[PDB]
């Protein structure tokens, strides 16, 4: 039975406190139960602490991505307005997301290969990622007229979704072509395990905060007329 | 109530790799406080955004 | 009875409120003209009949049925000349039309032009043509489509009245056979008075 | 109504618009030329940097060629497709877009032999050559043709659109640069060239049916 | 009439938002990385080949950007200036040059630490690939100012109407290629830099004039 | 001695030339009104007369000077709207203004806005100034302007009539005191014909 009125104006009123105070406690938990309360690898040293500051970062990209995904499409063939506004909402926070864990990623692998930058999948992968994003935030800040940046950001998204694992999966093919594997196989390790998890939750819950104060901003600058907003 | 360190900053902060690690924590850090700044912020601006408005 | 119907249409652009609910009967036999302002959205009115704009609220049903539902018939029974003549500058005149020919055509084309006041103009592009004859060329249409529907977005912008009165009497010819002519014009048309049904952006 | 009536008038439109589309090609010949003089006379490098140079020359030649997809359409002949010929839109936008590429595509096709005197290339070279080129350049146009359909309303003719559909053709790139690497090689292609087919025809079916959405989204 | 006040109309008109600056950059980026897509991982390939990479990106984003400093204005903005500001049109056409430069040239320097390492650069590649890219893409708007007047204010132009525009620009690039290759080989370059430093200092004195004249004798 | 003065200007385009041979000098506190039609010579006598353009075979002194000879101390008393107005369209209304003003001290370009009918819409981008409010941003400079000269086509193309009233009555009072005003209008002015010379091209 949804409404989708601007009174979801309030219902993120709503939910800001404590969904933000849960995600506050949950990342600092995970980083002091992380970085300074679990041990590291045999062979990367103390260095290998990152995974729980890059992971998070580069999962999450993926996933608001595939929210982006969804959320266009429910705008697009049932017509749904605030749907389509979704889309400028996550657009910078992916792009943030995105730039972390590109930069993460430069930073972990310097022991291991002793340069800043390697051309490997999962880093050029992430390259394309955030080119589709700053693409979408571009398409969206291009357009003076709102209500047309969105549905045109829409059918972006669809179009990046649609080809986004081609390119993924030509990325990894590439790299076969050249390199030939990767380095060493996925080692979590039962002893680090739920700090990471706990982590990406928590990654989840902040970008959940990101995202409906986005919201709350682009319905203040949508219906930024309507006497609505006399408060 | 079981630390993965012997002790503190003279452990700590030095992991051998420290270098590495803690670019990594403020080059992460930064990005995430400046969205959330820059958010509030500019939804206050809006909130004044109406003032200059109703003139 | 009934091919051309809007339901409770309304549509809002920034502050201003241009109508609102706006639903009116428009059925064979009928020459309907659109009054407003300059300011008015009438060209944003008339785009949205043509089902090019999706309208904020409310919607258009040709024959009784939505027109994405219907899209492909629709087609069938339309023609429309707006601000923007939509004909190729590069493109000669007879050619152009051409394209807008079913059968008939490279000797059709001759007689429906000359009587907009084209003669001797087939073979010239339109970029050395007139800016009022260039829009003769888009309104030559009028005599040789078969489309029930004539949707005209001021046809009489720099229009002589030898060629408005000319075009009136081709829409004066047209509707009592069936035909429907949507218009919008600022000079008062010089037909009987009774021939206008006037809608205004209430 | 048909594809072919409005095929061959795109077509005839694009004769009478000379003296721009010669401009991708005129781009296309300075940048794979300022490489070969960038580099010295040492052609075992010129020949590993051949098909990469080559085909970043493609990419750039099609952006530049399909920069005036819709241009001259929105403040002209945008409608009168969507708004007449009952003909469903999708076509139409297919058969505009097999114009442009015969248009600008084939010229690239038949630029091809000069091109491969100059970078030293052998017969199997040329033959790999037109055989990706061939199935390249109508993936370009029809991946491009999205961009441009949402751009036009912006009339904003540069580096908005070279951001929006260029990180969608990498794939294409890839393969394309990797199998004129190995056919240099002399390895079998043809596993490589059946790729090249199978994302030309995945392109062929949601790309007019994404444009056809994106222009009904930017005539409003 | 009050040169940096016209700096700032200009400034204003080509940006619109705090988000959307960098629109430049994103275009660097992505002309960047398309190449080791292409060519390949391997550094040492990559490095050896980065001059054609970085002043290929820098003419691409010039010729983007003139068209724009010119085509728009004749529909809306072309007059007003050639009719108004007593102050002469080499300073108003200087104005508009030395900020397509800025909206172009700085992001591209500001960019450069980054691309160097993208590229493998060292400190000293790094070093004198900035001070060309600051002495060499100035001039661009330079000498490309008078060109693009005229393909996009002068009807009836033929083919050899363009041939102002984009070849004159190979002789910038050729000194720019061959002296940061020389560096890169670790060599002094101080020489071939002044024959920068003499074309920076001595076309800026004479393009604004050039294009005034151009742009007069084009609006009639 | 006096200003501006046409010297057998001679123009020509395509086949027709527009005129043959204008030379009327002009002096302080005149109001005129060139006469004929806008085909081609629209733009061609003011562009003329401002130096614009370069003439077939002819020449315009001010002051009794050539105009290109000095340059400078006739762009500063001058004003020109015309077909464009030459104003961008994506800065808003006050800053536009403020550029074009010799300081932008602000404390007098809203009192332009204001008295031009552009109340309140000082922060409001001029493209979003509906139809005609945007030649409103051109034409109010004049409450501002020091300059002595005006050269202007089409000032009521699309201006409203008590817009277009205010417009005129500014333009009689500062011929009073030391101004000139030329225009070139279809819509025939409200004015005393004593108050106009009129000239065609000729
Ligand atoms: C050095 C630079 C690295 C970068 C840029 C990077 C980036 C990424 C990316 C893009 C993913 C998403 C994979 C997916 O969603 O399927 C990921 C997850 C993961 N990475 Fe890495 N990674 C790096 C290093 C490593 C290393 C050295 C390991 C060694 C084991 C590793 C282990 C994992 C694991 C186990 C996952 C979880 C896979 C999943 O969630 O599906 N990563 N990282
Ligand atoms: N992008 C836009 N283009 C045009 N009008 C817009 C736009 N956005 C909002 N509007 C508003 O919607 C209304 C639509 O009016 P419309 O463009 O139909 O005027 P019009 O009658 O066509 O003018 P004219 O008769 O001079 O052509 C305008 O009053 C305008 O203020
Ligand atoms: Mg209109």
């Amino acid at each position: 039975q949804l409404a989708i009125p601007p009174r979801l104006y309030q219902i993120c009123g709503w939910f800001i406190p404590w969904l933000a105070i849960a995600s506050v406690v949950v990342l600092t938990v995970g980083w002091i139960w992380g970085f300074g309360f679990a041990p590291a690898d045999y062979q990367q040293g103390n260095s290998y602490r990152i995974i729980y500051l890059h992971v998070p970062a580069a999962i999450w990209s993926m996933g608001i991505y595939a929210s982006m995904a969804v959320a266009a499409f429910i705008g697009l063939v049932w017509q749904m307005k605030m749907a389509n506004l979704a889309v400028a909402a996550m657009a910078p926070i992916g792009a943030v997301f995105t730039f972390i864990a590109l930069v993460t990623g430069s930073a972990w692998g310097k022991p291991m290969w002793g340069t800043w930058w390697v051309w490997d999948a999962r880093l050029t992968s992430e390259l394309v990622l955030l080119f589709l994003y700053v693409g979408v935030i571009a398409l969206w800040h291009a357009f003076d007229d709102r209500r047309l940046a969105g549905r045109a950001a829409g059918i972006l998204v669809l179009i990046g979704v649609v080809n986004l694992p081609i390119i993924h999966y030509s990325v990894e093919w590439w790299n076969t072509l050249h390199q030939g594997s990767t380095r060493m196989q996925q080692s979590i390790d039962p002893a680090m395990r739920s700090p990471l998890r706990w982590s990406i939750f928590g990654f989840l819950l902040l970008s959940a905060t990101l995202t409906l104060m986005r919201m709350r901003n682009l319905i203040l600058l949508m219906e930024k007329r309507r006497p609505w907003v006399s408060e | 109530m079981t630390p993965a360190f012997a002790s503190w900053n003279e452990f700590f902060a030095m992991g051998g790799y420290a270098f590495f690690v803690w670019l990594a924590v403020v080059m992460t850090v930064i990005p995430l406080v400046v969205l959330v700044v820059h958010s509030v912020m500019q939804h206050r601006a809006i909130l004044r955004g109406v003032a200059q408005q109703r003139a | 009875m009934g091919m051309l119907e809007a339901r409770e249409l309304l549509c809002e652009r920034d502050e201003r409120t241009l109508f609102s609910g706006l639903s009116f009967t428009l059925n064979a036999g009928e020459w309907v003209q659109i009054t407003g302002s300059n300011g008015a959205g009438k060209t944003t009115l008339l785009r949205l009949l043509t089902g090019l704009s999706r309208p904020d609220a409310g919607e258009v049903l040709w024959q009784g049925q939505p027109l994405h539902q219907v899209r492909d018939s629709y087609h069938q029974n339309l023609l429309w000349i707006g601000h923007q003549p939509g004909i190729k500058t590069r493109l000669t005149a007879l050619e152009n039309l051409h394209f807008y020919h079913r059968d008939g055509d490279t000797a059709q084309c001759l007689e429906a032009l000359a009587q907009a006041g084209l003669a001797g103009f087939e073979d010239i592009p339109v970029n050395q043509l007139s800016a009022g004859q260039q829009r003769r060329v888009a309104l030559a249409r009028l005599w040789l489509t078969r489309a029930t529907l004539w949707i005209l977005d001021e046809p009489f912008t720099a229009i002589d009245v030898n060629g408005v009165d000319r075009l009136t009497q081709r829409m004066a010819q047209h509707t009592e056979q069936g035909g429907i002519v949507i218009l919008t014009t600022h000079q008062p048309l010089n037909v009987a008075e009774s021939k206008i049904r006037r809608i205004s952006l209430t | 109504m048909m594809f072919w009536r409005i095929f061959r008038l795109e077509l005839r439109v694009a004769f009478r618009h000379s003296a721009e589309i010669a401009n991708p090609l005129w781009f296309f010949l300075i940048v794979i030329t300022l490489f070969p003089l960038s580099i010295g006379p040492e052609p075992q490098l010129l020949a590993r940097i051949a098909p990469g140079i080559i085909w970043v020359a493609a990419l750039l030649s099609s952006l530049l060629a399909l920069e005036r997809l819709f241009r001259d359409d929105l403040q002209d002949g945008s409608l009168e497709q969507l708004m007449l010929l009952p003909l469903p839109l999708p076509a139409v936008v297919l058969a505009k877009v097999m114009a442009h590429w015969m248009v600008t595509g084939l010229p690239l096709l038949i630029l091809s032999p000069l091109v491969a005197m100059l970078l030293g290339m052998d017969v199997y070279g040329w033959q790999v050559m037109a055989l990706t080129l061939l199935l390249g350049t109508p993936t370009l146009g029809f991946l491009g043709a999205p961009g441009v359909a949402l751009t036009v309303g912006l009339k904003r003719g540069g580096v908005l659109l070279s951001i929006l559909v260029l990180p969608l053709t990498i794939p294409l790139l890839i393969f394309a640069t990797a199998a004129m690497d190995a056919a240099s090689m002399h390895l079998p292609v043809d596993g490589y060239l059946a790729i090249l087919g199978a994302l030309l025809a995945g392109t062929a079916t949601l790309s007019p049916f994404a444009t056809a959405a994106a222009l009904r989204i930017s005539i409003q």
